[PDB]
RNA sequence: GAUGGGGAAGCUCCGUUUCAAAGGCCUGAUUUUAUGCAGGCCACCAUCGAAAGGGAAUCCGGUUAAGAUUCCGGAACCUGG
RNA sequence: GCUUGUGACGGCCCGUGAAAAUCCACAGGAAGGAAUAGUUUUCAUGCCAGGUCGUACUGAUAACCGCAGCAGGUCUCCAAG
RNA sequence: UCUAAGGGUCGGGUACGAUCAACUUAGAACUGGUACGGACAAGGGGAAUCUGACUGUCUAAUUAAAACAUAGCAUUGCGAUGGUCAGAAAGUGAUGUUGACGCAAU
RNA sequence: UUUACUUAUUCAAUGAAGCGGAGCUGGAAUUCAUUUUCCACGUUCUAGCAUUCAAGGUCCCAUUCGGGGCUGAUCCGGGUU
């Protein structure tokens, strides 16, 4: 039995990114002396688009407190900032669009981009056009600060992870049909190839588990286990339920 | 460009093949009153520091 | 001359994809092709080219905005709630 | 409103209108006060902040876009600055101003 | 290479030590209008670039001609 | 007041001495037959001091000291008009119309305000204006 | 795709600046003499990979059985010293 | 007019359409440098040298691939009335 | 074989004149064995049923289709100490220059 | 079994740059003897400029030109975080 579409993406051939392309890794100035004591001053000098990506970059220059010489960095812009734009980034900066804070100096309700999951991560959650995240609440005695991510999720952080007030330029990206396959195929274009996509129900069964049949059919339920094991995991994976979701979402 | 004489890479003001003249202007009145208002930054928040 | 009675922009699609589809392309794509008022020297010289990305034809100033328009609610009311959360801590 | 009051100096009294020629005006000590609007930018507004101590003249922050303050002094255009020259009846010149 | 007119400047070239040749050339032209004039061209060839000076009129040519270093190498015609 | 008189330090704001500090020595306020613009007549200084320092000894600080001056017609609308201000008197009446005009007369007066600008830099007397305005 | 490394019984596999003590430039100090040391930097980390990508600089006339932007003639231009 | 080069514009994008060598410039001002004579080779002129391998022809209904002087295949530029 | 309309370029105290150069288009006569896009070049049309929306894809060498794909719609997994996938192993790898407006699976 | 430790083991970051402890100074504080303490302890109108062990102060070399110490920039532990 061939080995199926699925396995085969993980030994990354012609599956790779298509990288050439991209103005560099979007990431957070490091946490060094200036940024968690004090704050650092930056200009915007440019925010410019990243290829592949929903959002746009803000490439933004500081000094390097160190040496006489320039250090520049690339942020995904949050909406709203602009060339020329100071940013500040540190411990006790000020509270607007654009600079850089530790949630710990923020109150509840801010809304932060770009967020590490530890502090000096240089920045993970909320990174898409579009997304944010909200500070839930703190709990001062062992720094937390509480988020509720994208997702829904909510989940626990450093008071020390640095965030960045506001939301993530480019948003409603995905409110535009694409209309056509050759958007979808510009658009895969520039990520990787993954589209168009073969329904392993018109294939053979040498090439899926949805293989073969004498109509097209899956033959057997397509909620698959979570131990199952590569070349059965296709279909809902570990689906927990399944179905058209009547009824309000949102998580309490 | 390093077989053609000087004259030919450069404008007479500061900054001369390098930045845009106009450009220039507003580097200094920038630079000059940046650095005016430094004084009253110093001598306003000073007066403070012996009334408050 | 009133040149097509609804389909308006939306025209170089002509039949394809659907009365629904194109009636949705066409409202972002009004919205993206739109120029609009620049903060900053108060022309409506913002348009966009690039995704999230304003710029202002005299002055020069890029804005990071929404997709297909320059401001976007979310940002809007966001940008609304830091004013409150700041003031808050200045007195 | 100080609107009201611009208006009365612009329909009988004396003034210039934008960057350039304020200064004519500031470095003539014509000016007897000028008006600035909001968006217009530090540089210019520092720099107008200082021709204005130097004639020793008293200054008005708009608090509106240059496009407004072009309605203010009725022009279909913008404005950016006023310069006042000469008050008509209007007590801008000695007012809460 | 280059063109030349000062007379002046030309006769200088001529004693300028790295200039073994020289060469004059000879042409009927036509004058303004109608008549015809003997317009004659100095080559002088240096090192980097031949150096060539026209006298559109005759006589301050033939004048020329003789003011030539002996010790230049003249090809004539 | 019309701050442009005859003591006022400005910064030449366009052209080659754009940057530069200088004094206005004289100002034709409104017009010239030539000049159909309101312009100053400024002596000033194009080539500064340059920082001395305690290990600077003898004749390297006598070298560092040294002043290069310049004199200009120059459009108001091209001098950013400061707050502070500098004694003209010694060099009045060499910095004149008549100055310019005739290459000679130009040098000689350069050569005063040079004389008139190092004496004044060495005692403090008018410091900022023997420091170079960095953009 | 070498390298300190890390796997592998092993042929070898992985890593490419990577948990590495990873190197050479400017001239001064020599007037025993040729290059030891006096500064100060730069921490940049191999290498191969395009006869269509990047890229110092040449043209015209003449010439052979068969070569020519390569010869000859003339007239240039670039790079280094 | 045709080919082609180029310009100032304009349309499009959930696509916004390489890198590096290399070259220049500016900010800086270490430092060096004159009247009994100094500084200057980014102005002109002048001197020397420029290695190594490829360079013939075909490129196709006969010089290549299809057992071949095969009606197949096999990337391009110039283009008159 | 005629007719009409459509342009350039110059001087005028602070209404025009003079020439230079163009195939387009409409109108009117005459004329022929009624022929004339004279060769060349160059869509057959209409009313329905079934079926796939469309443009695109494939069985090189018997199948081009109604099959594949597509946009659109819906479901599933996952907050990185992670989902899915690679490897004999590993101080190993793909997604990943990535972060839910995301990547992966139907 | 719970929960605590940090040196094994594990994860990240950085040209292992400012860590932990104490002291200075400000100042809230309310003084129940006098300090028991808690925080602070150089940067936010502006698309400027920020580099030569740093200027200053002070101490030496034996004054020549150069150059060095210390301070500026507080102590203590070498646990890069
Ligand atoms: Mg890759
Ligand atoms: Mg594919
Ligand atoms: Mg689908
Ligand atoms: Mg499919
Ligand atoms: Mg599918
Ligand atoms: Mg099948
Ligand atoms: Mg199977
Ligand atoms: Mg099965
Ligand atoms: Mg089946
Ligand atoms: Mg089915
Ligand atoms: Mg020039
Ligand atoms: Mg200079
Ligand atoms: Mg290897
Ligand atoms: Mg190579
Ligand atoms: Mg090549
Ligand atoms: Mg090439
Ligand atoms: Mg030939
Ligand atoms: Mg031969
Ligand atoms: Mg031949
Ligand atoms: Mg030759
Ligand atoms: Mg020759
Ligand atoms: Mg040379
Ligand atoms: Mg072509
Ligand atoms: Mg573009
Ligand atoms: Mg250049
Ligand atoms: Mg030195
Ligand atoms: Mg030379
Ligand atoms: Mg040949
Ligand atoms: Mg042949
Ligand atoms: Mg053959
Ligand atoms: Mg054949
Ligand atoms: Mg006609
Ligand atoms: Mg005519
Ligand atoms: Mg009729
Ligand atoms: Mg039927
Ligand atoms: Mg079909
Ligand atoms: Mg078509
Ligand atoms: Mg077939
Ligand atoms: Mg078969
Ligand atoms: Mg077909
Ligand atoms: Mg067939
Ligand atoms: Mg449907
Ligand atoms: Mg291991
Ligand atoms: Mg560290
Ligand atoms: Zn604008």
């Amino acid at each position: 039995g061939r080995v199926i579409r699925n396995q085969r993406k993980g030994a990354g051939s012609i599956f790779t990114s298509h990288t050439r392309l991209r103005q560099g890794a979007a990431k957070l100035r490091t946490l060094d002396y200036a940024e968690r004591h004090g704050y650092i001053r930056g200009i915007v000098k440019q925010i410019v688009h990243d290829s592949g990506r929903g959002a746009p970059l803000a490439k933004v220059v500081f000094r390097d407190p160190y040496k006489y010489r320039l250090r520049e960095e690339i942020f995904i812009a949050n909406e709203g900032v602009h060339t020329g734009q100071f940013i500040y980034a540190g411990k006790k900066a000020s509270l607007n669009v654009g600079n850089v804070l530790p949630l710990g100096s923020v109150p509840e309700g801010t809304i932060v981009s770009n967020v590490e999951e530890k502090p000096g991560d240089r920045g993970a959650l909320a990174r898409a056009s579009g997304n944010y995240v909200i500070i839930i609440g703190h709990n001062p005695d062992e720094n937390k600060t509480r988020v509720r991510l994208p997702s829904g999720a909510k989940k626990v952080i450093s008071s020390d992870a640095r965030g960045v007030i506001g939301v993530i330029a480019g948003g409603g990206r995905v409110d535009k049909p694409l209309l056509k396959a050759g958007r979808a195929f510009h658009k895969y274009r520039l990520k990787r190839n993954s589209w168009p996509k073969t329904r392993g129900v018109a294939m053979n069964p040498v090439d899926h588990p949805h293989g073969g049949g004498n109509h097209q059919h899956i033959g057997k339920a397509s909620t698959i286990s979570r131990g199952a094991v590569s070349g059965q995991k296709a279909g809902l994976i570990a689906a927990r339920r399944t179905g058209l979701l009547r009824g309000s979402q949102k998580t309490q | 460009y390093a077989t053609v004489s000087k004259t030919h890479k450069t404008v007479s003001r500061a900054y001369g093949g390098s930045r845009c003249a106009n450009c220039v202007k507003e580097r200094i009145i920038r630079a000059f009153l940046i650095e005016e208002q430094k004084i009253v930054k110093k001598v306003v928040k000073e007066q403070t520091e012996a009334a408050k | 001359a009133k040149r097509t009675k609804k389909v308006g922009i939306t025209g170089k699609y002509g039949v394809r994809y659907g009365s629904s589809l194109r009636r949705q392309v066409k409202k972002l794509e009004i919205q993206q092709h739109a120029r609009y008022d620049c903060s900053f020297c108060g022309k409506k010289t913002v348009k966009r080219g690039a995704a999230g990305i304003w710029t202002c034809s005299c002055c020069k100033k890029t804005v990071a905005g929404g997709a297909y328009t320059v401001s976007t609610a979310a940002a809007a009311t966001v940008r609304s709630t830091i004013r409150r959360l700041r003031e808050m801590v200045e007195a | 409103s100080i609107n009201q009051k611009l208006a009365l100096v612009i329909k009988s009294g004396k003034y210039t209108l934008g960057y350039k020629s304020t200064v004519k005006s500031l470095r003539q000590g014509k000016s007897k006060l000028i008006i600035i609007a909001a968006n217009t930018p530090v540089l210019r507004k520092s720099e107008l902040e200082y021709y204005a101590m130097l004639s020793k003249t008293k200054v008005y922050y708009f608090q509106g876009g240059n496009n407004e303050l072009g309605t203010a002094v009725g022009k279909l255009f913008r404005v950016g600055v006023v310069s006042i020259l000469e008050a008509g009846d209007s007590d801008i010149l000695t007012t809460l101003a | 290479a280059r063109e030349i007119t000062d007379i002046k400047q030309f006769l200088e070239l001529t004693r300028r030590a790295d200039v073994k040749t020289a060469t004059v050339k000879i042409n009927k032209k036509l004058n303004k209008a109608g008549k015809p004039f003997r317009q004659t061209k100095f080559k002088v060839r240096g090192s980097s670039s031949l150096y060539t000076l026209v006298i559109n009129d005759a006589g301050k040519a033939k004048k020329l001609i003789q003011s030539l270093p002996p010790t230049l190498k003249v090809n004539r015609l | 007041a019309k701050f442009l008189k005859a003591g006022k330090v400005a910064v030449v704001v366009r052209g080659r001495y754009a940057g530069k500090k200088v004094v206005i020595v004289k100002p034709h306020d409104e017009g010239s037959k030539s000049h159909p613009f309101g312009h100053a007549l400024v002596a000033g200084i194009e080539r500064y001091p340059l920082k001395v320092t305690k290990k600077h000894g003898a004749k390297k600080v006598a070298k560092r000291t040294k002043i290069k001056p310049f004199i200009k017609v120059v459009n108001y609308n091209h001098l950013l008009p400061t707050r502070y201000t500098l004694d003209v008197e010694a060099f009045k009446s060499v910095v004149s119309t008549e100055t310019f005009e005739q290459p000679s007369q130009r040098e000689e007066a350069k050569k005063v305000v040079k004389k008139a600008f190092e004496e004044r830099h060495q005692a403090g007397k008018n410091q900022w204006f023997f420091s170079k305005l960095r953009f």
